[PDB]
């Protein structure tokens, strides 16, 4: 399993990560990209 | 699958959000 | 240090868990038992 960290993401942009990853699993791994640009975005 | 974790580094960051995606590590 | 999984943890508990953790970072370790409980508690 690949697993990912998002230190850099504050509680706000993982709550709205977390719901939108939930409500949408099938997009998960789209989803997690966003967050994976998050974390080059708020690195 | 994916799953939400918290890993503890002490520190001024207490703990650290990750998540595992796909199976099992 | 130690690691705490939330899969059978509900998404608005994951929200309010990384507030919890935000709002004290002394608080995360002892949040995390709770948090795991949860964990333990919805599985």
């Amino acid at each position: 399993g690949e697993i990912v960290y998002l230190p850099n993401l504050n509680p706000d942009q993982l709550c709205a990560f977390i719901h939108s990853l939930h409500d949408d699993p099938s997009q998960s791994a789209n989803l997690l990209a966003e967050a994976k640009k998050l974390n080059d975005a708020q690195a | 699958k994916l799953v939400f974790f918290a890993e503890d580094v002490g520190s001024n960051k207490g703990a650290i959000i990750g998540l595992m995606v796909g199976g099992v590590v």
